[PDB]
């Protein structure tokens, strides 16, 4: 989703369902590849 | 009953499909559809 194609619309979304899987995100946290990353409710190092 | 290839035609299982939540699809293999008549010869029990 990150390095897609090219993104939809603010009106269309592309909304990718995600189940049955795993994933680290503190490699994105600390990617140094993102302009903004802000978290609301959890931080990216408690939701792993 | 000749020229037979035990080839699949039909496929009957639904109409359509929306709102996938899981999905699996296991390694290509070749079932054995060679239709054959008389006793039973093998027993795949299994619990749900």
């Amino acid at each position: 989703v990150f390095n897609a194609t090219r993104f939809a619309s603010v009106y269309a979304w592309n909304r990718k369902r995600i189940s049955n899987c795993v994933a680290d995100y503190s490699v994105l946290y600390n990617s140094a590849s993102f302009s903004t990353f802000k978290c609301y409710g959890v931080s990216p190092t408690k939701l792993n | 009953k000749n020229n037979k290839s035990w080839m699949e035609s039909e496929f009957r299982v639904y109409s359509s499909a929306n709102n996938c939540t899981f999905e699996y699809v296991s390694q290509p293999f070749l079932m054995d559809l060679e239709g054959k008549q008389g006793n039973f010869k093998n027993l795949r029990e299994f619990v749900f």
